[PDB]
């Protein structure tokens, strides 16, 4: 509910205030590629990136790394 | 005494002593709320709209549900091919009226759902809630809100659950939550939402003070002192100010490019245009009721109606003998108002190139217009001797009010949004508020410079007044000041100063925000 | 410590 009311503001209030998508989507960005969080933390910090950034940060953004990513922190707890 | 002439004069003549609409909004409101919402409330366009035209067949009023069918066949064309060409009896129409559907949703949803159509009762809601109840049944639910990544999704997937009442009763939520992959109390439940709703009204106002309001300003560059009037549209999108060229310039406020309906400018990069056509300074300029008409008086005696289409005119109106000095449309848009130098005003439709009205009664020239919120009557003033107001009947064109008291030229006049209330101000500083149905003056205002008051405007509530002058300022005004708890008048909010910029124009937006405008001069 | 400079690295 939090991401989507985020996702909301930032696509409404976005021109007034200049930094307000850039500033969301880089702090989303950088707590999302750190291992040391919890699932729930990543969870959140994905689902802030693709709130705030829109679908081209996603694309540009997360796909290069996703096979890092994967066996990272999946493999990891997929053996949980 | 003026008193027992009246009396006298009195006595001796004897006085003794449909459905689409409700479609439309519908779709409208579900698309603002949150995505995470969407999902279900999307469930409710297909039974709402089937029943409504299964209704109007049944009802007698075929060519309806034959446009209703036309119409949003579109929007349903890649979902119920099948069913839509099925309504292009059979057995299908009678299961479909035997069972009501059935909708899951949530606690909270329902409750906002109702809350909004209770909002809306008159204006279509009332449609909606009786279709819901007559022909639906929704089951309410204490689950989270369904959807393909969800909790609740999630969950019911990965641990190989069962489903439920109302996940048993063509888009089923069987096929996602499946390994392939309650009711309601309407009517009863309004009367809750009804009342719990009326013990949060605000019915009183002590002490404190004014409201707080934002400003925001555009400056014309470069005019030169060859500017006579100025507009926004109702929508604040376009600005337009006529010259003493003779000529008018439309601009975007937002420097998008503008964009005309002729096949020949197709994707021109413009963002300012012109309209040239008239061979005299313009002096009054009014944006139709988007907009797609625009009006313009000039001082050799023509009113030109353009096009904001293809920007050329259409139509010359040449009831008038002199010049024209001011022009307004209606408050909904057909009919305008024109008064000018030969002491008379008049009224046209658009559909007729005669004055359809003519209303007779000042001694000197006109110099401010307005219209009744309702349509039906107009004010207008007269400057030198006779510096009175006037209030006319649209159906019979007598008058049935005069206001007096000014002792200056009078530039300006508005009516307010309730229907109750009249401002006027002069070049003297002095705003007046008047009760049009008692025809006294209620109070006056103090605190603008010398040198005119061009334009007015009314808050959304009518408790608040804002007004832009020559002098450079930009001052509010509140009506009615706070209950006591136990050179310039009291009741000024807020006062603001422009860089050597005189306003031509303020206009009050939906919030608590304002747009001005002005010619800015060096000198 | 080698994943924390890999995805410091990544992150920059």
């Amino acid at each position: 509910l939090a991401a989507s009311l985020l996702s909301m503001i930032a696509r409404k209030y976005g021109a007034s205030n200049a930094l307000l998508r850039p500033k969301l989507t880089r702090t989303c960005l950088k707590h999302f590629l750190d291992p040391t969080r919890p699932p729930a933390v990543l969870f959140g910090a994905i689902s802030g990136v693709a709130a705030s950034g829109g679908p081209e940060a996603v694309r540009v953004l997360v796909l290069p790394n996703l096979k890092t990513f994967d066996s990272a922190v999946l493999q990891p707890l997929r053996e949980k | 005494n003026l008193n027992q002439i009246v009396t006298d004069y009195l006595k001796k003549k004897g006085f003794t002593r449909k459905y689409l609409k409700a479609f439309l909004l519908l779709k409208n409101w579900i698309d603002n709320n949150l995505d995470i919402y969407k999902f279900e409330l999307r469930k409710l366009l297909w039974p709402v709209f089937v029943y409504s035209y299964l209704e109007l067949v049944s009802q007698g009023y075929v060519d309806d549900a034959k446009h209703l069918l036309e119409t949003l066949r579109s929007h349903f064309e890649a979902v119920h091919q099948d069913q839509l060409a099925l309504l292009d009896e059979n057995h299908t129409t009678r299961l479909y009226r035997e069972n009501k559907y059935r909708i899951p949703l949530n606690q909270s949803l329902s409750g906002n759902l109702f809350h909004f159509l209770e909002r809306e009762a008159d204006n279509g809601g009332a449609t909606i809630i009786y279709i819901l109840q007559t022909h639906c049944s929704v089951e309410t639910s204490a689950r989270g809100p369904i959807e393909p990544y969800s909790f609740e999704a999630i969950y019911r997937r990965a641990r190989n659950l069962d489903l439920d009442e109302a996940d048993a009763h063509g888009v089923t939520n069987r096929d996602v939550l499946d390994t392939s992959a309650r009711a309601r109390d309407v009517v009863m439940e309004m009367q809750k939402v009804r009342e719990n709703r009326d013990r949060f009204v605000i019915e009183g106002r002590t002490g404190g003070i004014g409201i707080p309001v934002s400003a925001c300003m555009f400056t014309f560059h470069n005019t030169l002192g060859t500017v006579s009037c100025m507009d926004f549209s109702n929508d604040h999108k376009l600005v337009a100010v006529g010259t003493m060229d003779s000529y008018i310039r439309v601009w975007s406020l937002d420097g998008k490019p503008l964009k005309s309906a002729l096949e020949n400018e197709k994707n021109l990069k413009v963002n300012n245009r012109k309209l040239i056509g008239h061979s005299g300074p313009v002096y009054g300029v009014s944006f139709s009721d988007s907009s797609k008409l625009l009006l313009s008086c000039s001082a050799d005696g023509q009113i030109r109606l353009w096009s904001l289409e293809i920007w050329a005119c259409l139509c010359i109106y040449k009831a008038h003998d002199g010049p024209v000095f001011r022009v307004l449309w209606g408050p909904h848009g057909h009919y305008f108002a024109s008064a000018g130098w030969d002491k008379t005003v008049r009224v046209f439709t658009q559909d007729h190139a005669s004055a359809v009205r003519i209303m007779v009664g000042h001694d000197t020239s006109i110099s401010a217009l307005a219209w009744h919120p309702n349509g039906t009557y107009v004010f207008s003033a007269s400057d030198e001797m006779d510096k009175s107001i006037r209030m006319w009947s649209v159906i019979t064109g007598n008058c049935v009010r005069i206001f007096t008291g000014h002792t200056h030229y009078i530039t300006a006049l508005e009516c307010a949004h309730n229907g109750k209330i009249l401002a006027s101000a002069d070049t003297g500083g002095n705003i007046f508020i008047w009760d049009i149905e008692k025809g006294t003056l209620i109070k006056k205002c103090r605190g603008h410079g010398k040198g005119g008051i061009p334009s007015l405007s009314f808050s959304a509530e009518s408790n608040v007044l804002v007004s832009g002058g020559l002098d450079c300022t930009v001052r509010v005004w509140d009506i009615e000041l706070p209950a006591d708890p136990n050179q310039i008048t009291p009741d000024q909010i807020s006062a603001f100063a422009t860089k050597k910029t005189p306003v031509l124009k303020v206009r009050f937006t939906r919030m608590n925000l304002i747009v001005a405008g002005g010619c800015y001069d060096p000198e | 410590d080698h994943r924390r400079a890999l995805f410091a690295d990544l992150f920059r």
